[PDB]
């Protein structure tokens, strides 16, 4: 699996998987 | 209704998505048996695990993440077929238990 990844870009109290980015861009 | 299949709805598809791509983020939640996706009016994946523990942990990790940045937003929800029929491994539709 790419490193770092998945990554999350930021933590939304409200809602665990949003800025959850699950692979980096092709 | 809980089920061990579940359907991907991916809002804004931009980038090419395969059941290489599907098989890479959704085995590490959960055993993934087969895949199909459908490409007719945007993208949609119906993804068939070895149990509804994996189905489970597969949605609670990836519902509303974004496969890429920006992007390929998932909407997950439990599938309507309680088993996938899969007739030939491709891009589109695979069979993990059945090399053909």
């Amino acid at each position: 699996y790419p490193p770092g990844y998945p990554m999350q870009a930021y933590v939304d109290p409200s809602n665990p998987n949003a800025g959850k980015v699950l692979l980096p861009t092709p | 209704s809980v089920n061990s299949v579940l359907l991907f709805t991916i809002l804004n598809p931009i980038y090419s998505i395969t059941t290489d791509v599907l098989y890479t983020i959704c085995n590490p939640c959960g055993p993934v048996q087969r895949i199909v996706i459908f490409r007719k009016n945007g993208v949609q994946a119906m993804v068939e695990f070895d149990s509804v523990q994996s189905a489970q942990r597969a949605k609670a990790s990836l519902n509303g993440a974004d496969i890429y940045s920006g992007c390929c937003t998932l909407k997950i929800e439990y599938a309507k077929p309680t088993r996938l029929n899969v007739f030939k491994n491709d891009q589109d539709t695979w069979d993990y238990t059945n090399p053909n």
